[PDB]
């Protein structure tokens, strides 16, 4: 409902907490050059020796990918090298952080929401276990992991354990709740939490008296938002599609690489054993060469897709690092970067091969239309407000701030004089008491 | 070749694996099922300082507990000065396999050579290879 | 006829135009308020005064010189329209993307005439002249070549898709920051002191 | 007899198409409320007809 003399000013507000999930790293893998192609065969290894440095390049690329995965994790989570511990007190002016602060009861010092997130990913760490005792004498055939292990494909463990990542996140949380943004620019400087919230309110353009007068309501809204986030996490399971997608893609790539070993590639048989069993060597070289070419093309395809996926994950990790540095270590004025609305704060939470951000924002709730004028005329002078807008309650004229309806009587401190009343368009007549 | 618990069909002779590999074979004379395992173990990493520094190395065996390290790597039919790295004295067990050839210390330093699962190796003083838990940083409080 | 097809986009151009029209109406009738929540009405001159305060110039400068600024804006829009209607090389990027994709597809089609070391590139006159166990060698050579061509095409497509994804992410950030608000980043929403943007 | 060579190509092309649609949606679907152009054009001398 657009008009040239009508404005709408919000009266209430809502404190909303949103979730953002960003993949940070993927699984690191290694491939045996000889045991995948010519597994346990001196003749085939001798033939493979005539292909030069084909697989050294593959090993180099995979090593670079693993190194960059560790680097991505370090850049995302190691912003601060000082490990602040959670204070013994919880007097944060009515704010309840028990759902995100670490819980010493668990064997891994993780919070409730972190436990939910780590239990929401159905991966079971298939690369782990299988400690060369599981692939031993048993009635059943080999699993999908023993097949990879016996054909030269391995998974390297990450440098940082989940407990160390949890410690980093806990230090970040303690710093951001006990010092504000000061711990990112240097030494951590203590400040009561309500004062920090007032500073953020001033940052978003709302005077801190709004926070001070309505502290209890804001604290209750924050607690309810955290509870709703926890309930949503504990109910649904499709919010973590990205991390599960990365894990599934990597596992599918490895499984396809294993299952490609049964292709004939134009030879008499895909089994290397029953070529040297039936064919004399100089006749067997042709079949062995065809098999070598096919199995060497498979590895190149796998490595190329791995490099592309690594580039995508590196971009995601860079975005996550920027988000941490800007939303968590400070207050961001970029729109739609740290949550929809006016950004207040963010809280980091660790996830399997990823990070989770709890953005806290300020949203106006109920608007009310009013009549507004660009300027107020007086005895040969025009008046404009220093900070705020002019609003009339049908009979009187007041000045009020932008994002919260708080009318004030027009005095000399509110408005400044510039020019005369004829130049300005829409300037209305009203009295300005001193 | 080892003894197998797998059951073959009465007329079967070979057993095939997922990746078109021979798993178990029935002995023609004594009708018993023997499973076939490659004698090449994948997952051996060599931790070394530069060749200009020294020649000492520490070997890491992935996803193996050091009780069955000599069995896994077939240390019986191996040359000397490799059987030293199979059954040693500086035996340390980590979550990323277990490391042989490095002395374990309880002092936490900054990471120099990342091994995995929070364990890093470094070459320090005479000189020897030490392995330790990496340090995230200096403890602090507000 | 050789198995290569083009899939239509999910969103038609009319739906995209509707989205852009909604964005324009919101940004001209409410300011930046419609991005952070409910759209709140405000006269346009007051919104321009708010932007002037954002760039560091007191709003009385806008109020006193409203007509001149409006005329300058109209003249700038007219000059932009004339420049668009005169030249044609300003849209090199979109035409470049279209040409690259079309050239890739055309090259993939034209690669079907390569012999790849066989007697003939035509599959029909190999099974016509050679008995099957002898024809298997030629068929295998042709299969290997035509399977390598597809892999090269797919790898190039993946790299181009990554580049386009980066460009789309930049476009989304530009929309959110320049259109849904006022940006203080230098040289991000135009050279100078940013006031507004229109998609 | 060449295994799953082309299933991977189909998977990659499908992912590319899906990400193209996702790119368009992320760029253009920021707001889900379709505001219509006002009947008035009294924008204080500014001309948006073009
Ligand atoms: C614009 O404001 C003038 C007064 O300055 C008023 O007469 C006119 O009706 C307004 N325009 C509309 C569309 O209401
Ligand atoms: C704002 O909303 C809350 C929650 O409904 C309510 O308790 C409070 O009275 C409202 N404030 C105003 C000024 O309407
Ligand atoms: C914080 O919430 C938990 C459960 O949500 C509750 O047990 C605890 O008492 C709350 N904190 C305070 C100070 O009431
Ligand atoms: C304020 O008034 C205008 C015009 O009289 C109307 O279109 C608009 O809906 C009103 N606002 C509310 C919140 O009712
Ligand atoms: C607008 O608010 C003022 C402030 O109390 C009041 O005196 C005045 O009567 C109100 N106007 C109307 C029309 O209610
Ligand atoms: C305000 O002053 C102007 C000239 O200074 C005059 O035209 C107008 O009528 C006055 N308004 C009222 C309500 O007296
Ligand atoms: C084959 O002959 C050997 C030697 O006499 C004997 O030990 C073995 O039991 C025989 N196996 C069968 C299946 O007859
Ligand atoms: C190894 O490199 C260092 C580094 O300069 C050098 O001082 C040393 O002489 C080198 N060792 C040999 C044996 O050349
Ligand atoms: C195998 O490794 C585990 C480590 O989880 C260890 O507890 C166990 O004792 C090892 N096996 C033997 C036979 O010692
Ligand atoms: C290091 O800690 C282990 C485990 O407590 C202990 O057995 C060992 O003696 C310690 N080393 C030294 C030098 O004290
Ligand atoms: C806006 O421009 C068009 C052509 O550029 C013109 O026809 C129209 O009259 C202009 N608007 C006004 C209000 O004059």
């Amino acid at each position: 409902a657009y008009s040239n003399n009508s404005i709408a000013i919000p009266t209430n507000f809502t404190i909303s907490v949103t979730t953002e999930i960003l993949p940070v790293s993927m699984t690191k893998t290694s491939v045996d050059c000889t045991m995948y192609i010519c597994g346990d065969s001196t003749e085939c290894s001798n033939l493979l020796l005539q292909y030069g440095s084909f697989c050294t390049q593959l090993n180099r690329a995979l090593t670079g990918i693993a190194v960059e995965q560790d680097k991505n994790t370090q850049e995302v989570f190691a912003q601060v090298k000082q490990i602040y511990k959670t204070p013994q007190i919880k007097d944060f002016g009515g704010f309840n952080f028990s759902q995100i602060l670490p819980d010493p009861s668990k064997p891994s010092k993780r919070s409730f929401i972190e436990d939910l997130l780590f239990n929401k990913v159905t991966l079971a760490d298939a690369g782990f276990i299988k400690q060369y005792g599981d692939c031993l004498g048993d009635i059943a055939a080999r699993d999908l992991i023993c097949a990879q292990k016996f054909n030269g494909l391995t998974v390297l463990p990450p440098l940082l354990t989940d407990e160390m990542i949890a410690q980093y996140t806990s230090a970040l949380l303690a710093g951001t709740i006990t010092s504000g943004w000061t711990f990112g620019a240097g030494a951590a400087l203590q400040i009561p939490f309500a004062m920090q919230m007032a500073y953020r309110f001033n940052g978003i353009g709302v005077t801190q008296n709004v926070l001070y007068e309505n502290q209890k309501l804001i604290a209750n809204q924050f607690n309810s938002a955290i509870g709703k986030i926890q309930d949503s996490l504990s109910s649904t399971a499709s919010a973590l599609g990205k991390l599960q997608d990365v894990v599934n893609q990597n596992a599918q790539a490895l499984n396809t690489l294993v299952k490609q070993l049964s292709s004939n590639f134009g030879a008499i048989s895909s089994v290397l054993n029953d070529i040297l069993s039936r064919l004399d060597p100089p006749e067997a070289e042709v079949q062995i060469d065809r098999l070598i070419t096919g199995r060497l093309q498979s590895l190149q395809t796998y490595v190329t897709q791995q490099l592309i996926r690594a580039a995508e994950i590196r971009a995601s990790a860079n975005l996550a690092a920027t988000k941490m540095s800007e939303c968590v270590l400070g207050q961001s004025k970029r729109v739609d970067f740290c949550g929809k609305g006016y950004h207040l704060m963010s809280f980091p939470q660790s996830a399997p091969h990823g990070v989770v951000f709890l953005h806290v924002t300020y949203v106006p709730a109920q608007e009310k239309n009013f009549t507004t004028a660009p300027a107020i005329c007086h005895d040969g002078k025009a008046h404009f407000p220093r900070e705020g807008v002019f609003v009339s309650n049908g009979t009187h004229w007041f000045v009020t701030q932008r994002n919260f309806y708080e009318p004030q009587i027009i005095t000399t401190d509110n408005t400044f004089v510039s020019g005369n009343c004829d130049v300005v368009i829409g300037i209305v007549n009203n009295t300005v008491y001193d | 070749l080892t003894e197998s618990n797998k059951k073959f069909l009465p007329f079967q002779q070979f057993g095939r694996d997922i990746a078109d590999t021979t798993d178990a074979v029935r002995d023609p004379q004594t009708l018993e099922i023997l499973d076939i395992t490659p004698c090449s173990f994948g997952g051996v990493s060599v931790i070394t300082p530069g060749t200009n520094a020294s020649n000492q190395v520490a070997v890491l065996y992935q996803d193996v507990n050091c009780t069955e390290v000599p069995v896994a790597i077939h240390a019986d039919q191996l040359t000397p000065t490799w059987r030293v790295y199979s059954t040693g004295s500086n035996v340390f067990q980590t979550r990323a396999g277990c490391l042989i050839g490095a002395e374990h210390v309880n002092n936490s330093y900054e990471c120099d050579i990342p091994i995995g699962a929070g364990i890093c190796a470094s070459y320090q003083t005479s000189q020897s290879i030490i392995a330790y838990t990496m340090s995230l940083g200096a403890q602090n409080s507000v």
